[PDB]
């Protein structure tokens, strides 16, 4: 019937799939804090929610692929990439 | 995932 | 990269045949770039660019012709460039000084093969702060190094002929309004055939605008219309606001353009008619040039994306000062109550990526001017000339043509 | 209704009598700065006598206004105009006239 | 079977549609660059009155232009009239309509401009109200919001039969009234160290035959 009840929020869901969403991210922390770098907390970056169902679920696309990235991020996502 | 919040590596 | 102008010629004496001397006498040292072109177009670019231009230049000591083609010696004070067309073989040549300037191949050759077409017509440049002389010669003592190489050879002066002073056209220093666009880098209008049970935006029409990519420096639209009331839209951006840009009705009066925008924008016109000092009166306030509302933060609540509160494209029923524009999805808190003014082709404030007001109209100058006389002990001017000029007016858009 | 707005004094009693005409040289202009009619580029005044409706009634009041050698700017309410239907090819229908007459002569 | 089709063609679209057509020409401007604002510069009060000695209509038609704008610079472009410079009224004898658009009124004191021009204007970069005496009563309607980045011009404009002498401030020749209290005589904003003149309205080409200078944009 094509019926996928892991419509939730983050809170509520699986520990399993809740896993599986963070070991990519979980592992990409660790090799880019193995080498060691400076990190940037700057607050005039703060645009999470800046772009324009059960338990009011409104999801939406965001198209972000046209902002241009400095030089060295991407040196970073090239041997991220490696 | 690296521009969202401002987190940029340097060196 | 601007300030550059170009100062043309008519192009009703435009050359096919035949050969002429002329000589450009230069008064400032440094970009001196000056030589000839065809009609064709381009009438705000670089000098010399591509083949349909020639000059040569004295600031970076070369030539202007499909490419840059270091050519000859840089010039100076008091000097005169020396060009003379050839087209019974197609070689261009210059003579600085009745000197021939040594080209880059060692032969003290301009250019060579290029097809007649419509033909050229002397062309000038003046970057910032230079001072030239259109010189063309009307007899053989206005000229002065003519008689070095030309008058030996068997060239002529550009006005041997003519029996009447020769006017040279120039480049413009405001944006025309309308300025139809047609081949343009990256500017393409759609329209669509949507009449009945569709087009909700009830325009009969497309007018959708989309650029090519990463070329945007805020521009101010102007498409053509050739074909509450008058129930219409205008396809602008549709709603992405990358930079929560202006939309507004827009005046004939309109003439300024920059970069920047949302500023000041020329005087806003407050007038309170009546006793002032005594008593004031009823206030009259005028519209803007650009009487444009803000953009704002339209739609708190992030609603979708190609939807916020844009091309309205609607009138009232009768002129009671302010028209279907002070709306747009909401209230944003504007009045807009102004005389009649004027009614035309439509044209929104916009600026978007990819998520014409154009100034390339040359322009000519009288023939005669009007006598300005000036004296001492107060500085009095006495003027006693006629001089008139018929004008084309107000086709549709008032304009002065 | 007459709405007189004088640029230059003239006389200042003197009034155009039944018996006389008005030297004029007009350039009455429609609104929107449209010159539908000008007396002056043509090089010739026009003469008109008061009460035999030889012209409009506006521009008969206007002159009954003005004094001798008197700048007027006048202007026509469309009362005193061509009427609903207009001046057929030259005067758009319920149209207002502004005139700037000046009078050289009364005779 | 013609004269119903041409009787019929001519209130179609020839009552007033197309291409009209006029002939005129003028513009006039001095040089003195004011140039005042805030920071290292002086205060901001002006004051300005002219004299007339000859003004004739019929030279060419009735219509002789001789007006003095609020902006010259950014009312209108040079690229028809100074004086009239769109949202300008433009000073005249007494008439307040500016370029497309009609602003004017009837108030007292007001005649051609005939001799013994007995004038004020006035000026405020605080607030551009307006008062300008003409033996008595000043004429009413403010224009606010006025040369916002700077660079003001005050302009005298005419266009043919004029014979007038220029005063602002009587430096090189003689102020014939006095500034009131507060609002200062044109004396001040003649820079020092070089000569004091007269301009054209940002126009580099004027009368010549064969000489014509070409200068860039400044």
């Amino acid at each position: 019937s094509k019926i996928q009840p892991l419509m939730k929020p983050y809170k509520l869901l699986s520990e399993k799939e809740k896993e599986i969403y963070r070991w990519p991210i979980k592992e990409s922390l660790k090799t880019m804090l193995a080498w060691g770098w400076r990190i940037e907390r700057t607050r005039e970056g703060d645009s999470m929610a800046l772009y324009n169902a059960a338990h009011g679920y409104s999801p939406r696309a965001i198209d972000m692929s046209n902002v241009t990235l400095s030089r060295d991020l991407h040196a970073m996502a090239e041997m991220m990439a490696e | 995932f690296l521009q969202i919040s401002g987190y940029v590596v340097s060196r | 990269g601007e300030r550059f102008r170009i100062f043309r010629a008519e192009k009703t004496y435009a050359v096919k045949a035949g050969r002429w001397y002329f000589e450009f006498e230069a008064v400032t040292a440094g970009d001196m770039r000056v030589g000839w072109s065809r009609p064709g177009c381009q009438p705000d670019l670089e000098l010399g660019s591509d083949d349909r231009a020639f000059a040569f230049d004295g600031f970076k000591a070369q030539r202007w012709h499909q490419g840059n083609e270091h050519y000859g010696r840089s010039w100076q004070a008091g000097d005169v460039v020396g060009c003379m067309v050839d087209m019974n073989e197609h070689t261009m040549m210059f003579t600085l000084n009745g000197e021939i300037l040594l080209d880059d191949s060692g032969s003290e050759l301009a250019f060579k093969d290029f097809d007649v077409g419509d033909g050229f017509i002397p062309v000038c440049s003046l970057g910032v702060a230079q001072v030239g002389r259109m010189n063309f010669g009307k007899d053989v003592s206005t000229l002065k190094y003519f008689t070095i190489c030309g008058l030996q050879e068997g060239y002529e002066p550009f006005a041997v002929n003519t029996n009447r002073d020769i006017t040279m056209w120039l480049s413009k220093r405001l944006p025309q309004f309308l300025q139809v666009p047609s081949n343009h880098e990256h500017i393409e209008v759609t329209r669509i055939d949507g009449t009945i049970d569709s087009s909700p935006c009830l325009k009969v029409t497309q007018k959708s605008f989309g650029s090519q990519n990463n070329n945007t420096d805020i521009m101010f639209y102007r498409l053509s219309m050739p074909i509450s009331t008058y129930y219409y839209s205008v396809r602008i951006f549709p709603g992405q606001e990358p930079a929560n840009v202006w939309v507004g009705w827009i005046t004939s009066d309109f003439h300024q353009y920059d970069t920047g925008f949302d500023l000041d924008r020329v005087r806003t016109v407050t007038v309170t008619l009546g006793d002032e000092k005594g008593k004031v009166h009823e206030s009259i306030k005028r519209s803007n040039c650009y009487m444009v509302c803000a953009g704002e933060s339209m739609s708190p609540g992030q609603g979708r994306n190609n939807s916020n509160g844009l091309e309205i494209g609607c009138v009232v029923d009768a002129a009671s000062g302010l028209l279907t524009f002070i709306a747009n999805g909401k209230e944003l808190s504007t009045y807009y109550q102004v005389e009649p003014s004027t009614k035309l082709f439509p044209a929104v404030f916009a600026q978007a990526t990819s998520p014409v007001l154009w100034s390339r109209m040359p322009n000519q100058f009288l023939k005669v001017d009007v006598s300005r006389i000036s004296e001492r002990q107060g500085w009095l001017v006495q003027c006693l000339d006629p001089l008139q000029f018929m004008s084309l007016h107000i086709p549709e858009e008032n304009r002065s043509v | 209704g007459v709405e007189i707005e004088t640029i230059s004094p003239g006389d200042g009693r003197t009034f155009p009598k039944k018996g006389q005409t008005c030297v004029v040289h007009y350039t009455g202009m429609l609104q929107n700065g449209k010159k539908f009619d000008s007396s002056r580029d043509r090089n010739k005044p026009f003469k008109f006598r008061i009460g035999k409706q030889e012209v409009i009634k506006g521009f008969e009041e206007g002159a009954a206004q003005m004094s001798l050698g008197q700048r007027a700017k006048l202007t026509c309410t469309p009362d005193v105009a061509y009427g609903a239907t207009g001046h057929p090819g030259v005067i758009p229908p319920n149209a207002t006239l502004i005139f700037d007459v000046e009078l050289l002569n009364l005779e | 079977n013609q004269h119903l089709i041409c009787d019929n063609l001519l209130p179609g679209r020839d009552l007033l549609l197309q291409t009209r057509l006029v002939n005129h020409v003028s513009s006039m401007r001095p040089n003195i660059f004011l140039g005042v604002s805030e920071g290292s510069a002086q205060y901001k009060k002006w004051y300005y009155e002219l004299m007339v000695d000859h003004t004739e209509p019929f030279v060419t038609a009735e219509a002789t232009h001789l007006r003095v704008g609020w902006a010259s610079t950014e009312g209108y472009s040079p690229y028809n009239g100074v004086g009239d410079d769109l949202f300008s009224y433009g000073f005249d004898g007494l008439h307040l309509w500016s370029g497309c658009i009609a602003r004017t009124v009837s108030s007292p004191n007001q005649h051609l401009l005939r001799t013994d021009d007995v004038i004020s204007c006035c000026l405020d970069l605080s607030a551009p109200s307006i008062s300008f005496r003409i033996n008595g009563q000043p004429v009413q309607g403010m224009f606010e919001n006025f040369n916002i980045d700077g660079l003001f011009f005050p302009v005298v404009s005419f266009s043919a039969g004029i014979k007038v002498r220029f005063l602002l401030g009587g430096r090189h020749g003689e102020f014939k009234f006095l500034p009131p209290p507060g609002y200062a005589a044109c004396y001040e904003a003649v820079l020092p160290k070089e000569k004091l003149k007269v301009e054209h309205s940002r126009e580099y080409k004027q009368e010549r035959t064969y000489t014509r200078d070409l200068l860039g944009p400044t």
